C-alpha cells in the first residue's frame, strides 16, 4: 500500500496486462486448447479464451490487479525501473507465424528476443521472489 | 563474512590508481632521488592487492 | 524497461538461528574416573562439522 507507481508504469500497465492476458491464452493454445462456453477443464472449453474485448470483465480485474501487485512488488523489492528507448516500445516487428501457431488476433506475441535478451542471477532470484510471493498471497487467499 | 567487502567502484578506482602510477614512474626515475625503490615496492603491492 | 535491480544483498547467519535458548550440551564422563597420573588416550568422532 505504501508503494506509489510511477507514469510510465502506470500507462504500460493495461496493454501489459491485456497482452500477457492474450499470453497465457496462447500458451495454452499451444498446450492444446480450443474455446468453449463451459468452464471444465476435462471437456476442454473454457470461456478465457478469447480476446481481452471479450474477456469476462471480472478476470479482467483479477488481472490487472495482479499485474499491479507485481509491479508493485518489484518495487518494494528496491529495483529502480526506466524507460530506455521508445524504439523497443513502438515496435513490434516479428517474423509472421503460422496460423497453426497463431489465434484469430493480428500481433503477434513474442517479440524479438533471440539471444539479446538475458536475466542475471539477480534477475532470476528476484524472479523467484515474486514467484513465492505470488504464491504466498494466493495461499493467503485460501486461507481467508 | 561480516565485513571488509571492498567495492567494485573502490577495486575500479584502485586498478586506475596504480596504472597512472606506473605511468608516473616511467621514463622518469633520474628525478627521482634513490627512492625509486621506494616506489618499485609500493608498485610490487599494489600489483599483488 | 530496464529494470535495474539492487545489488544482491549478501547475508551472514552467523549462529543467529538456533533452536529454543538453551545454546550447547556438555557430554562428560563420571567424576570418579578423574585421573591422576599415566598417558591416556580416547576418541571423538565427528559426525557433523
Ligand atoms: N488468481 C487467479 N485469478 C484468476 N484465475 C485463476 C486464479 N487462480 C486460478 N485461476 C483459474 O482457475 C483454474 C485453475 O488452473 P490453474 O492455472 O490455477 O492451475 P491448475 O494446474 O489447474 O491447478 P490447481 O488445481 O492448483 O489450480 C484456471 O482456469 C485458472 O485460470
Amino acid at each position: 500500500s505504501q508503494i506509489v507507481l510511477p507514469p510510465h508504469l502506470e500507462r504500460i500497465r493495461e496493454k501489459l496486462a491485456e497482452n500477457i492476458h492474450e499470453l497465457w491464452v496462447m500458451n495454452k493454445i499451444e498446450l492444446g486448447w480450443q474455446y468453449g462456453p463451459v468452464r471444465d477443464d476435462n471437456k476442454r472449453q473454457h470461456p478465457c479464451l478469447v480476446e481481452f474485448s471479450k474477456l469476462p470483465e471480472q478476470e479482467r480485474n483479477y488481472n490487472l490487479q495482479m499485474s499491479l501487485e507485481t509491479l508493485k512488488t518489484l518495487l518494494a523489492l528496491g529495483c529502480h525501473v526506466g524507460i530506455s528507448d521508445e524504439h523497443a516500445e513502438d515496435k513490434v516487428k516479428k517474423m509472421k507465424l503460422p496460423k497453426n501457431y497463431q489465434l484469430t488476433s493480428g500481433y503477434k506475441p513474442a517479440p524479438m528476443d533471440l539471444s539479446f535478451i538475458k536475466l542475471t542471477p539477480s534477475q532470476e532470484a528476484m524472479v523467484d521472489k515474486l514467484a513465492e510471493n505470488a504464491h504466498n498471497v494466493w495461499a493467503r487467499d485460501r486461507i481467508r | 563474512c561480516s565485513g571488509g567487502h571492498a567495492s567494485n567502484k573502490e577495486k575500479e578506482m584502485v586498478t586506475s590508481l596504480f596504472c597512472k602510477l606506473g605511468v608516473l614512474v616511467r621514463h622518469r626515475i633520474s628525478l627521482f632521488g634513490n627512492d625509486a625503490t621506494s616506489i618499485v615496492n609500493c608498485l610490487h603491492i599494489l600489483g599483488q592487492t | 524497461y530496464n529494470l535495474e535491480a539492487p545489488d544482491q544483498d549478501h547475508a551472514a547467519r552467523a549462529e543467529v538461528c538456533s533452536g529454543t535458548g538453551e545454546r550447547f550440551r556438555i557430554f562428560r564422563a563420571e567424576k570418579t574416573y578423574a585421573v591422576k597420573a599415566g598417558r591416556w588416550y580416547f576418541e571423538f568422532e565427528t559426525v557433523t562439522a
